[PDB]
C-alpha cells in the first residue's frame, strides 16, 4: 500500500505547473477559467495546447497520441485546472475515444487529427429541457431520409456550442422501441443550415447555450456506432471523462493553501476559528486527494466499480462546496468581493468558484442517482 | 408565549409584499443590479410613501414607532423577493441614532423617512476584522473626533449622505457619524457577490460627531438580527420557488417532488426555515427587553448564516442546469444568502464569539 | 410575537423542579430513570404521583383532573423528565384520553378512576416483528367467539408490559377489509390465560418486552370505539403524546448547562474547540426550545399541523443525539465510564443517554416518514 | 501508487479473519462482556498460537517485522469482529518499546509475542487530558524515576503485567513503563462504553523506567494511527450487517432497502468508510518514510471519530427496534464506535491540534 506519487509524476506535475502558468498572464489566465469552453479565448486555448502537442497526450500513438498512462493523464488533467484553465474535456475524453472505438475509418480520418491539433472541438448536446437526469427521454428527432437524417428538436446546457465545430447529438431515431432502444449519435457541423444557438449567462459567469435543430439535414454515415444503439455510446466509455472531473480538485488544494498563506501573512491564521476550518477543510481535502488517486489508479488497472466511482464522484463535488464555503468564510469581509474589484482577495478565485462549483453536484452525473447507484451496485441494495 | 404577527405587522407585512412583487421583476431586477448604483430608487421612493420607512422609526420623527419587529418583517418581505434596496444600512442606522444619536443626529430621521435621505452603516474591515474591535481610530479634535484608517465594503454607498463608522478611541471602541462628503474621506466602488456596488472606505483624519458610549455594542446585535431577518426571507423565499418547481418539473415520468431524496431535501429546508424564525423572534424580543448580552443576537445571526445558507446551497441544487440561469429567480437567492452568511463574520467566528459570551456568563 | 415564559409559569416550574428532584435521591432518580416504564420502580414511582394528583394534571376537571392548561401540562411534563423521572405517558396522554372521547360509561368507570391514582398503568401493543413503521399491516388477530374474542400473535416492543395491568392491543378483526378498515382496539389483561412477555435488554439500559397471545380470550366489551374502527384510534388524539415526547428536550438543556459548569470548575472551559462545541449545541437547543413551545402553543390553540408536528420531532430528536454526542466529547475520557462506575462525570447520565438518544428518531415517528409528511403536507409535494 | 494490501498482509488479514470469526460468536461474546477481566482469553491465546501477536514485532523478538501496516490489518479485522481483546493497548505499547526502549525493555517482548505477557497505555487523564502535556509528574530517583499523579480509563487493566505512563519530567512530557504491581500504584476497575474494564490509576511515587526521549510524541501518533484501524473495521462490519438487514426487511411490502433515503444513508456511509480507509493507510505510510509532524495520524483519527461515529448512528437508526436489543449484534458497533471515537480525544479535540499544526507549519 504505497500512497505515494512517484519521482517521475512530479517532476511531469512540476513542470506542466510552469507551463501552464506561463501561457498566459496570471489575470489573463483566471479570466480565461472563469469563461470556460464558452469563452472568446477558449478556441485560442485549445490551439495552443493542440500545438504543443497536449490535446492528445493520452491518446493511443496509432491515432497520432502520445500513449501516456492514465495516472500521467491525471496530472496533466489536474494541473491545467489547477491553472485555471479551460480545456476541451468532452472532445479529447469523450468524442475521441469513442470515434476510436465505433467510428469508421472515415469518421476517424476526418475528425481525429483536427482534433489532435486542436482545429475541430466538439459540444455534446444530450440533456434537452424535457430530458435531463433521465436522458432516456429524450425527444429531439432524427427522420430519416433516404441516405440522410432530417432533424429537429432542441438541447440546452450544450456547453461550448458557441465555440464548437460540431454538435455530438443525441436524437430519437425510432419513436416506437423502448427508450433505451431508440437513440443515436449523429455529428451535426455547427454551420449546418437549420442549425441556431442562443446564448445562457450563468451564475458563475460561464456562458453555455441552449441550441435548435430546424430541418437540419446530415448524411445517414455522420451517425457514430450502431442506429438506434446510442444509449450504449451514452453509458460507456465514462472512465476519461470521470478522472477529468475528479482532477478539478487540484484547484481546491491550491486555494487552499494560498488562503493558509494569506492568513498568514495578515493575521488572520492566529484566531482558533480559521485554524479549526483550516483543519477540517484539509482533512476533508487529504481524502478527496486519496480518493481520486485511487479511482485513477483503478481505471489505469481497469478496476474501477461504478460504486467507487460514484461515491468518488459525489463526496469530491460535495468537497468542492464544502471548502468554497469554509475558505469564503475564512476571507472574511473580502470573501464577498467579485473578481476585478477592488480589495478582492487571491484575485475574487474563491468568490467566484462558489458561484459554480453549485453546478458540479449535478453535472458529470447526478449526486442522488449516483448514491442510488452507490447502494444498489455497492452494497446490493435492490433497486428504489 | 404567542408565535403570530400582530394583525398591524400583519397588516405591514401584506403591504411590503404587494410592494416588492410589483417592483422586484426580472426586468426591473436586470436593470437594476446594471446600474451605477445597484440600488432600485422607484421602490425606495414606494416604500417611502407608503410609510413603510418610518414604520420602525420613532413618531417623534414621522414615523410608525413599531420599532425592531416592524423592521423584521420588513426585512423578511425584502429578502423574499431579493429586491435591491438598502433597508438594513440605512434603517439599522436610523435606529442607533434614534436610540443612541444626539439630538442633531435624530434631526436627520424625518429626511429617512420621507425617502429623501439614506444612510449606510461601515462596520466591517479587511484581515483579521474583528467587528467588537475595529482598527479604524477615533482621535479626539477638541468636542468632536477625527477618523483614521479604512473599512472594508461599506453596502449601498452610493447616494449616501452619511455613514455611521465603527472606530477605536481612546476609550474603546465606539460608533461615530460620519457625512458621506466629509474632506479626508473617499472610497472605491467594489462589487459584491449580491451585484451590490460597495464601498472600500479610505478616511484620512475625517471630521465625525460620537453617538452615545454604548452605540456599538447594541448596533450589531440590531444589525445581526436585521440580517438574519433578511436572511429568513431569502431562505423562505428559495424553497417556496424551489418546491413550485419541483411540483412540475417531470422526469423519469413523474414530478421530481415525489422522489424521497427530494421530499427530505426540502423538509430540511423547512426545518431549517422554522428554527430560523424562532430564532429571530427570540433576538427581537431579547432586545425589546434590553438584552445586553448578545446572546440571543448571535443565536439568531447563527442560524441566518448556517441554516440560511444550507437552504439557498440545496434550492440550486435540487434544480439542476435552469438554476444556474441568471435570467431563471432562484440563483439570486443563492447570491443573496451567500453574501449574507458572510456579512460581519461567517457561521464560524459567530460560534467562537457566541461561546466566549458563554464562558464569559458561567464565570458570572 | 412573544417568546418569553409567563411568570406564573416560571413559578410554576421551579416549584415542580424541587418538588420532582426532591421526590427521590439522584442517584436512586437517575437509576429510575435510566430503567424507564420497565423497571422495579416504575409502578413506586407512578403511584406516588397518584396520589399527589399529578397524573390527571391535564385531564378534565369532569373527569377528575385538574384542567390546567396545555402549557401547564407542558411545564410538567418537562421537568418531570428534567429530573430524570419516569412517567406514565402512553397511559395518561393516550390511554386516558381516547377512553374519555370513545369509551363506554363502563369503560370510563372501570379504567379512569384508577389511572388518575397511579394504580392502573397500561402498555401499548402495536409494533408487530412485522408490522413496525407499516403499522396497518398488523397481523395479530382477534376473531369473534360470542360476546369474546380469541387473539392470537404476538407485538415486539411493547415497552412496560412487564409492570402493565392491561395492553392496549390493535388487532386485526376483519381480514378481509382493506388493511386500514379491519383493526380493533381491545384492551388485554397482563393476568390473562394465554398472554405472556419476555425481556428485551436494550442498550440504552431500560427493559422492553415481547408480548404473546396464545388463545387469548377477551370480552367484546373491552374493544374501544367500534370494531374495525381502531385505524382511527391509532392514529389521532396525538397531541398530548407529541407535547411528552417534546418535553424530553428540557432534560437535554440541564445536562448542557451542568457540563458547562463542569466544564467552568476544571479548566475544560477554557480550550477554543469547548467553547465553539457549547455555543453550537446551545444555538440548536434554543432552536429546539423555542419550536417544542411553538408547537405547545399551536396544540393549546387547536391549530397544530401535521408538517410543523413532524418538522418539530424530527428536528428535536435529531438534536438530542448531536448535543449528547458533541457533550460526550467535552468530557474528555471521562466520557466512556458508565453510570455507577467510579470516575463517572454527572454520574453517567450523558454515556447512558447516548445509548437511548439513539431510539427516539424512530420512536413517535419515523423520522423518514415525518419529513415525506412535512414535503407533502407542509409544501404541497406528490406523494412519494 | 498503489491501493492493494500486499500478499503477506493479505495472508494476515485471512488469519486474523478466521480467529475472530471463531471466537466473537453471540455466546462467547456475552460471555466475556460480563465477566470480571472483560477480556477474551481464549482469543488472546489463539491469536499468540497463530503468530499475530508477533507478526508486527521485531524478528529479534520472535515476531514477524512487518510493522505497523501488520497491526492496522490486524486491528482492521478486530474492529469489524468487536472482539474484546487488548490488541491496541498491548501491541502499541510493545512498538513503543521495540522503537524507544532500552535493551532491557526490548527483553519484554518475547513474553508478548508467546501470549504469555500483556501490556496497556495511559495516556490519558480527567479534565483538560491534553494528551501530549500530561499533568502526571515524574520525578528523577538517582538512575531511574517515580511518578504521581492520576490517569483516566486506562484500558483493559486486568491481567496486565506493565503499563506505558505519560508524564511530565524535568525535561518534558515522557513515556515510562511501569510494573503493574509496583509499590504506590493503586487504580479502580471502571466499566466503559464499550463494556471493557478499565482503571482509574493513582501513582504515588510509583518507580518507573524511561523510554527514549522521542518516544511520546511517536507513540501517540501510533496510537491515534491504531484507533483508526479499529474504527475502520468497526464502521466496515457495522455497514455490512445493516446492509443484509436491510436487503431481507420489509415494510410497506417492498425491501427498506429499496427506500431511496435509506439507500443515501447506506451510502454515505460507503463514502465515508472509503474516506477513512485512504486516510488511514496514508497515516500509515507517512509513519513508515519516519514523518514527525502528526499531521496525516490527526487527519486518519479525525476520519474515524467523525465519519466513523456518523456510520454507527446511521446503522443504529436504520435497524429501528431490533437495533436496541443486546441480543442482536448492531448495538455493540455502536458502543464500540462511540468509545473509539472520543479515545485520545474526540473529533473538535483533533480539529484543534491539527489546525495549530498547520498554523506552526505555516510559519
Ligand atoms: C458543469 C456542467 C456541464 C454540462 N455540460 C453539458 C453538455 O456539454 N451537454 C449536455 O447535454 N449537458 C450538459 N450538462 C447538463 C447536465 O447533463 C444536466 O444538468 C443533468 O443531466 C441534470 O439535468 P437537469 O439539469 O434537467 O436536472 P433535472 O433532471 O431536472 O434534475 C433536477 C434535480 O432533481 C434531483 N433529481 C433528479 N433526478 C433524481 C432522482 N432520480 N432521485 C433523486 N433526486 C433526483 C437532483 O437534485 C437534480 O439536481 C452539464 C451540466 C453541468 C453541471
Ligand atoms: C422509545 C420507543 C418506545 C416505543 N414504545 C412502543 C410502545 O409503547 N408500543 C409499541 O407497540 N411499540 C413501541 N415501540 C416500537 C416503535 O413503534 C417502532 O420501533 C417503530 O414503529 C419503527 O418500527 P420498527 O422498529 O419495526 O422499524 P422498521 O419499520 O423496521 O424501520 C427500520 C428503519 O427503516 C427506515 N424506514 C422505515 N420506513 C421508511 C420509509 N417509509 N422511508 C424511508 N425509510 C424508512 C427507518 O430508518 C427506520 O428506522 C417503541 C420504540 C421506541 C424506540
Ligand atoms: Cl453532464
Ligand atoms: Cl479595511
Ligand atoms: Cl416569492
Ligand atoms: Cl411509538
Amino acid at each position: 500500500m504505497d500512497l505515494r506519487e512517484p519521482a517521475a509524476l512530479s517532476e511531469l506535475r512540476a513542470e506542466l505547473r510552469a507551463y501552464f502558468n506561463g501561457l498566459l498572464p496570471a489575470d489573463e489566465r483566471r479570466r480565461v477559467g472563469e469563461q470556460g469552453v464558452g469563452g472568446e479565448r477558449f478556441r485560442e486555448v485549445v490551439k495552443m495546447l493542440g500545438s504543443d502537442g497536449w490535446l492528445g497526450y493520452g491518446w493511443p500513438k496509432e491515432y497520432g497520441g502520445q500513449g501516456r498512462s492514465i495516472s500521467e493523464q491525471y496530472v496533466l488533467f489536474d494541473e491545467v485546472q489547477r491553472a485555471g484553465l479551460p480545456f476541451p474535456f468532452v472532445t479529447v475524453n469523450t468524442v475521441g475515444p469513442t470515434l476510436m472505438k465505433y467510428g469508421t475509418e472515415e469518421q476517424k480520418k476526418k475528425y481525429l487529427p483536427g482534433i489532435l491539433s486542436g482545429d475541430i472541438v466538439f459540444a455534446i448536446g444530450y440533456t434537452e429541457p424535457g430530458a435531463g437526469t433521465d436522458l432516456a427521454s429524450l425527444t429531439t428527432r432524427a427522420v430519416r431520409d433516404g441516405d440522410e437524417f432530417v432533424i429537429d428538436g432542441s438541447k440546452i446546457f450544450t456547453s461550448g456550442a458557441n465555440t464548437a465545430d460540431y454538435i455530438w447529438l443525441a436524437c430519437r431515431t425510432d419513436p416506437e422501441a423502448p427508450k433505451h432502444k431508440g437513440i443515436s449519435i449523429i455529428i451535426v457541423p455547427t454551420d449546418a443550415e437549420g442549425f441556431s444557438w442562443s446564448p445562457i449567462q450563468t451564475v458563475g459567469g460561464m456562458v453555455v447555450t441552449a441550441t435548435y435543430y430546424s430541418g437540419v439535414r446530415v448524411p445517414v454515415s455522420e451517425v457514430v456506432g450502431e442506429i438506434n444503439g446510442g444509449w450504449k455510446l451514452i453509458t460507456t466509455q465514462l472512465n476519461h471523462e470521470r478522472i477529468g472531473l475528479a482532477a478539478l480538485g487540484g484547484r481546491m488544494i491550491r486555494l487552499w493553501e494560498d488562503v493558509v498563506a494569506w492568513a498568514r501573512d495578515n493575521g488572520v491564521l492566529e484566531q482558533p476559528w480559521v485554524r479549526r476550518d483550516l483543519a477540517r477543510t484539509y482533512a476533508k481535502l487529504e481524502a478527496m486527494r486519496l480518493l481520486n488517486w485511487k479511482m485513477t489508479i483503478a481505471v489505469e488497472n481497469d478496476e474501477l466499480t461504478g460504486a467507487d466511482a460514484g461515491a468518488t464522484k459525489a463526496y469530491g463535488t460535495e468537497t468542492h462546496i464544502d471548502v468554497q464555503r469554509t475558505l469564503t468564510g475564512i476571507l472574511g469581509a473580502a470573501g464577498r468581493i467579485r473578481p476585478e474589484s477592488p480589495g478582492a482577495v487571491l484575485a475574487g478565485q474563491i468568490e467566484q468558484l462558489s458561484r459554480q462549483g453549485i453546478v458540479n453536484t449535478f453535472g458529470g452525473g447526478v449526486n442522488e442517482v449516483l448514491r442510488d447507484m452507490v447502494a444498489t451496485l455497492g452494497l446490493g441494495m435492490p433497486r428504489s | 408565549m404567542d408565535f403570530t404577527l400582530g394583525e398591524e405587522l400583519t397588516e405591514l407585512q401584506g403591504l411590503a409584499r404587494q410592494i416588492f412583487t410589483d417592483h422586484a421583476t426580472h426586468q426591473r431586477l436586470r436593470a437594476v443590479e446594471t446600474s451605477e448604483s445597484r440600488i432600485d430608487e422607484t421602490l425606495w421612493r414606494e416604500l417611502a410613501g407608503a410609510g413603510l420607512l418610518g414604520v420602525a422609526l420613532p413618531e417623534a420623527a414621522g414615523g410608525a414607532g413599531l420599532g425592531l419587529g416592524a423592521l423584521c418583517v420588513l426585512l423578511e418581505e425584502q429578502g423574499r423577493h431579493v429586491a435591491p434596496v438598502p433597508l438594513w444600512p440605512t434603517l439599522v442606522a436610523a435606529l442607533a441614532i434614534a436610540e443612541h444619536g444626539t439630538a442633531e443626529q435624530r434631526d436627520l430621521l424625518p429626511g429617512v423617512v420621507d425617502g429623501s435621505r439614506r444612510l449606510t452603516v461601515a462596520l466591517e474591515e479587511f484581515g483579521v476584522g474583528d467587528v467588537a474591535a475595529p482598527g479604524c481610530t477615533a482621535v479626539p479634535d477638541g468636542d468632536g473626533w477625527r477618523l483614521s484608517g479604512t473599512k472594508a465594503v461599506v453596502p449601498s454607498i452610493t447616494g449616501a449622505a452619511h455613514l455611521l463608522v465603527s472606530a477605536t478611541g481612546p476609550d474603546g471602541p465606539g460608533l461615530f457619524l460620519v457625512d458621506a462628503d466629509a474632506p479626508g474621506l473617499s472610497w472605491e466602488r467594489t462589487e459584491t457577490t449580491s451585484r451590490d456596488m460597495a464601498g472600500n472606505l479610505t478616511l484620512d483624519a475625517v471630521p465625525a460627531r460620537a453617538l452615545g458610549p454604548a452605540a456599538l455594542p447594541w448596533t450589531l446585535d440590531v444589525a445581526r438580527t436585521a440580517l438574519a431577518a433578511v436572511q429568513l426571507g431569502v431562505a423562505s423565499g428559495a424553497l417556496h420557488i424551489t418546491a413550485s418547481y419541483l411540483k412540475e418539473r417531470e422526469q423519469f415520468g413523474r414530478p421530481l417532488g415525489t422522489f424521497q431524496a427530494v421530499q427530505h431535501q426540502l423538509a430540511d429546508c423547512y426545518i431549517e426555515i422554522e428554527a430560523m424564525r424562532v430564532c429571530l423572534w427570540q433576538a427581537v424580543c431579547a432586545a425589546e427587553d434590553g438584552a445586553t448580552d448578545g446572546k440571543a443576537a448571535l443565536v439568531a445571526k447563527w442560524w441566518a448564516d448556517e441554516g440560511g445558507l444550507n437552504v439557498v446551497h440545496r434550492t440550486q441544487h435540487l434544480h439542476g442546469g435552469i438554476g444556474v440561469d441568471v435570467d431563471y429567480p432562484i440563483h439570486r437567492y443563492f447570491l443573496w444568502g451567500k453574501q449574507i452568511s458572510g456579512t460581519l463574520g461567517g457561521a464560524s467566528a459567530d460560534l467562537q464569539r457566541l461561546g466566549d459570551l458563554i464562558a464569559e456568563g458561567a464565570a458570572s
